[PDB]
RNA sequence: GGAACUUUACCAGAUCCGGACAGGAUGAGGAUUGACAGAUUGAGUGUUCUUUCUCGAUUCCCUGAAUGGUGGUGCAUGGCCGCUUAUGGUCGGUGGAGUGAUUUGUUUGGUUGAUUCCGUCAACGGACGAGAUCCAAGCUGCCCAGUAGAAUUCAGAAUUGCCCAUAGGAUAGCAUUCGGGAAUUCUUCUCUGCGGGAUUCCUUUGUAUGCACAAGGUGAAAUUUUGGGCAACAGCAGGUCUGUGAUGCUCCUCAAUGUUCUGGGCGACACGCGCACUACAAUGUCAGUGAGAACAAGAACGAACCUACUUGAUCAAAAGAGUGGGGAAACCCCGGAAUCACAUAGACCCACUUGGGACCGAGGAUUGCAAUUAUUGGUCGCGCAACGAGGAAUGUCUCGUAGGCGCAGCUCAUCAAACUGUGCCGAUUACGUCCCU
């Protein structure tokens, strides 16, 4: 019955533990705005390529 | 707090040297001339150049000035 | 359901960022300098900028076809909806990505930091750059890391005109003692076309026109 | 479960030979879908990861990784091994190699 | 007759203006009635993140902005004519969508 | 970094291999995989066992390896960030001085936020930084509207003139209105890509050559226009190995520091400190009425996401249910925010009081797989908990600013006393100095 028990709580897919950065798979400091799903550090690294720019 | 930096002053001296006969004591006509005869990405810089160019013309009325050479 | 225009812009930006990272990792050995994609209803056009065009193509376009297959499978592009082109960079010495890759390759050959950086700078200035700046940092002389910078010509650091007159690239170069960082910044000259450089004069330069 | 049923391995190898590359998202939980002569077939991503790990350790594929996705590519010896494994004709060629 | 609306959206102001101008010229060559172009409100996408990785030092922030420009043009032309007008090499990063109004 | 599970790194247990590959042992006469029932167990968990099946060469065992790790070391590193350091700072070439370290330039006078300028000059020339550039506000031009509006013309419908309240003071006029229908006409208001506009420009004073300054004018705007962003060179053993498939070297590696699953913990206190929120009341608290913002967000054949309307309702709230709309200038939405206003002829009348709302009791509903006030609303109780303006000390701030007030986004299945923005009401004081730092 271990195949059913294995990752059964991750089957539910709810909470901070079910979403990860689409670049680095880290589950901390995620940006959900506009469904970006990028952690803030990776977002700072990749923002120019994504299209954002530092103004104001 | 409105000092003219060396960029503005150097540009104005060049403008007065090259285009003396097209300038007068009026800021606005001098501004039009300077927009015609200079290249710059900055409108504010051109305005400052026109202001100092008019100042230089007013001084050149009352005797010669240092850094300007005309025939 | 159709996605909102805000969502569409975000999705397109994320796609471009991922494609750039994938091509940067895949074509690190070649002079990968950028990617530009054009989308139409007919199909999607992807143009790869590289220095060693033959290696990016491979024999009979084997490498380019493998890259096309990778992109097609990852983004689920249907058959015939994706096409990849490879064009060479006009002036290699003005591309910071190409020069950081060149500096990295010279470093991996156990070359001295000063020697390789000076060669990079000399080649960049020979290609007609306004200036150049190469920074190498890490465990160069021993356990105590130090950061060395080599400069030539002139460079602009402040304002936002440095984002358009200067191009920069940085990489981690891996060695046996650990990580080495390599940075190259090239002050681009003025070209009226805009293919290279920003094509407008510097923001603090006033040129007086000679009369007739 | 990394127990790979043999037909799943055969389908993965056939798709790998036909389309010279395979791209798979790196998630322990998930399903990878490929197309073989129309239709589809689905094998868990953990089993694809296991098969490609075995192939990589045997110096038969090149590996790349970016943004939660793998990119595996059959090299020359990997191509020869695939041809011997599926008993394809000596004229059998991947799509990226066919003109 | 029937109205056809082109919705031109992009994140590059120069590109969106260039495409809008080219469409305007092409439509004027076809001698068709034109409504617009209307410059729709510009939307700004804002992401404000801490600058530091980890959490040390003065809490300084980065404000990343992404601006979206949208234009709409109404053509009193058949679908074939509108398809002809939009058949040209479009600037990259510009999305042109065709819609029939009621 | 607002942690119920997850996250999670900690604790008590139990699983899996996610030990690739290579060399040997066994092995279709079956290497192995997965399990019914009983029992072992926290586990109607083949974890292991009994007893029976089922798969099929994928795997097991055993040696070297390998892999993964929010393991260590940030005093081995990369990248980034903070700080020195908000100020005006920095460094070559050639020349000059010196045996040299070094120095001059780059000092001095006036001016400027400014190593900003003028002047002088053993320097002359250059390079950065400052300035310029960039982004938002304010004024404005061309464009432009069937996702913004307006005005007129026909309609249709409503009030309609002896009227003066419980007494109804003061405050303009001497035919009007109806976002529950058409028709033209137009761009004042809204939308915006590129432009214009301000510069010490004009006039006086003191400076008195210049560089400037102060008052006033012109003006939407009068001095870095206002607010931001960017920001040199040197360093710090400053932070981060808990962002990453960034990493050297080290530690663990099958009863694991890998990975899952179960249950706890990160929240425990007669304790101390930092940052908030709510108050101590009458310039108020209650009940009513009025007029009225701005940034914003909305979902993955349909289905998530956000909403309006209706209903529930022949009788509390919170709910629960339908029918629609919205991919967002289109629906929400004429965005009825709270500060606020009210000649409401309302209650309270100086008290720990109708101030305060801590603590706690009982019903009920909702999110979620899982919630005993430690999810979170709502109802009635409790209020007899301090608290009546706060010692030594101490923070921030000069104009649409402080303060006050809400709103949105972000976290987010559920939960803002937080942060990031927004608009609303809107001052006192100074326009100085080097006493303190
Ligand atoms: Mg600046
Ligand atoms: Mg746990
Ligand atoms: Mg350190
Ligand atoms: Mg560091
Ligand atoms: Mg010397
Ligand atoms: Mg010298
Ligand atoms: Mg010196
Ligand atoms: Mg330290
Ligand atoms: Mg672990
Ligand atoms: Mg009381
Ligand atoms: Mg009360
Ligand atoms: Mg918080
Ligand atoms: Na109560």
């Amino acid at each position: 019955g271990h195949l059913d028990q294995w990752r059964s709580r991750q089957k539910i897919g709810m909470g901070k533990g079910a979403r990860c950065c689409v670049i680095c798979s880290n589950q901390k400091a995620l940006i959900r705005k506009y469904e970006l799903n990028v952690c803030r550090q990776c977002f700072r690294e990749n923002a120019e390529h994504i299209g954002f720019t530092k103004l104001r | 707090g409105k000092i003219r930096t060396k960029t503005v002053k150097r540009a104005s001296r060049q403008v007065v040297e090259k285009y003396y006969s097209k300038l007068n004591f009026d800021f606005y006509q001098n501004k039009r001339v300077i927009m015609d005869v200079t290249i710059a990405e900055s409108k504010k810089l051109k305005n400052k150049i026109a202001g100092y160019t008019t100042h230089i013309m007013k001084r050149l009325a009352r005797g010669p000035v240092r850094g300007i050479s005309l025939k | 359901g159709p996605l909102s225009k805000k969502r569409m812009i975000i999705r397109d930006g994320v796609f471009y960022a991922e494609l750039f990272e994938f091509l940067k990792r895949e074509l690190a050995e070649e002079g990968f300098s950028g990617v530009s994609y054009h989308v139409t209803t007919l199909r999607t056009e992807i143009v790869i900028k590289a220095t060693k065009t033959r290696e990016v193509l491979g024999v009979n376009g084997r490498r380019i076809r493998e890259l096309t297959a990778c992109i097609q499978q990852r983004f689920n592009y249907k058959e015939g909806k994706l096409q990849l082109y490879v064009e060479r960079v006009e002036v290699r010495g003005l591309s910071a990505m190409a020069q950081v890759e060149s500096l990295r390759f010279k470093l991996l050959s156990n070359l001295q930091v000063r020697r390789a950086a000076m060669g990079i700078i000399r080649y960049v200035m020979e290609s007609g750059a306004k200036g150049c700046e190469v920074t190498v940092g890490g465990k160069i002389k021993g356990q105590r890391a130090k950061s060395m910078t080599f400069r030539d010509g002139y460079m602009i650091k402040s304002g936002t005109a440095h984002k358009s007159f200067v191009d920069s690239a940085c990489r981690h170069c891996y060695m046996r003692a650990g990580c080495i960082g390599v940075k190259v910044k090239i002050m681009l000259p003025g070209d009226s076309t805009g293919r290279n450089g920003p094509s407008e004069p510097l923001p603090d330069v006033i040129t007086v026109i000679e009369p007739k | 479960s990394t127990y790979v049923p043999k037909p799943s391995r055969d389908n993965v190898y056939r798709f790998f030979f036909t389309e010279g590359v395979i791209a798979c998202k790196k998630d322990r939980m998930g399903t990878w879908t490929g197309t073989l002569g129309g239709n589809t077939f689905t094998v868990p991503c953990i089993q694809v990861m296991q098969l490609m790990r075995s192939l990589k350790s045997r110096n038969l594929i090149k590996e790349q990784y970016a943004w939660r996705h793998y990119y595996w590519t059959l090299n020359d010896e990997g191509i020869a091994y695939m041809r011997s494994y599926l008993h394809l004709a000596p004229s059998a060629m991947p799509n990226t190699q066919k003109p | 007759g029937q109205t056809v609306r082109l919705t031109i959206t992009s994140r590059n102001a120069k590109a969106v203006e260039s495409v809008t101008s080219q469409l305007l010229t092409r439509a004027r060559d076809e001698k068709v009635t034109i409504h617009g172009p209307v410059r729709l409100p510009t939307r700004t996408l804002k992401i404000t993140t801490r600058k530091t990785p980890c959490g040390n030092g003065t809490n300084t922030w980065d404000t990343f902005e992404l601006k979206i420009y949208k234009r709409i043009i109404d053509l009193h032309a058949p679908t074939e004519q509108v398809k002809k007008i939009t058949s040209f090499t479009m600037e990259s990063g510009v999305d042109v969508s065709i819609t029939i109004l009621d």
